[PDB]
């Protein structure tokens, strides 16, 4: 239902969790807490849950190649102005989640896991260290 | 104007025509040219009428879009 508010309200003046299928099984992160107990995820710095709908509705929107320029150059700024929404590892999961359930064209589906290229990703990997020794 | 109900019935009296068989050799021509796409359209837009997400509809508006793109030439 952000779909339809997002429709009429833009982004600066929505400024003054957003995952729809996100379980504990396929997310690169939430599977192993329960298996291999990793410890849970950070809270992050509601003011990056929307901003997460406001991602995942762009690359939704992606999808049916109509104009897929608008939506590049939307997801861009998101970029360039908040370049830390995209390292929760939970994010990554459900972007990939759907790009393994719809149908996106190659330079399209090549720009979304090129976004998430200069990402860290440094508490699963730390915690991967604290569960190795 | 985000009229779901608009475009389906603008566009099922489409699949009504199509789903009687072709009946000259041009008819057959395009069936065998886009019949597939255009049914898969239909389906996909069939399983986001039953339950409703646009993770349904978005691929079936890119299988029009192709459909479309590839008439106007
Ligand atoms: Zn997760």
């Amino acid at each position: 239902s952000f779909h339809l508010l997002r429709q009429q309200m833009s982004l600066t003046e929505i400024m003054n969790t957003g995952l729809q299928e996100h379980t504990d099984d396929n997310c690169l992160y939430c599977v192993c807490i329960e298996i291999l107990g990793f410890q849970p995820s950070n809270q992050l710095s509601m003011c990056r849950i929307l901003l997460r709908k406001e991602v995942l509705r762009l690359v939704i929107n992606l999808s049916s190649s109509v104009s897929t320029k608008c939506h590049e150059t939307g997801l861009l700024t998101i970029k360039e102005k908040y370049p830390q929404t995209f390292d929760d590892i939970c994010l990554y999961s459900e972007v990939s989640h759907l790009l393994s359930h719809c149908t996106f064209r190659l330079p399209c589906r090549r720009f979304i896991q090129e976004l998430f290229q200069d990402v860290q990703f440094l508490q699963m990997h730390e915690e991967a260290e604290a569960v190795l020794a | 104007e985000r009229n779901v109900k608009g475009m389906f019935e603008v566009l099922e009296p489409l699949h009504a025509m199509m789903e009687r068989g072709p009946q000259t050799l041009k008819e057959t021509s395009f069936n065998q040219a886009y019949g597939r796409d255009l049914m898969e359209a239909q389906e996909w837009c069939r399983k986001y009428m039953k339950s409703g997400n646009v993770k349904d509809l978005t691929q079936a508006w890119d299988l029009y879009y192709h459909v479309f793109r590839r008439i106007s030439k």
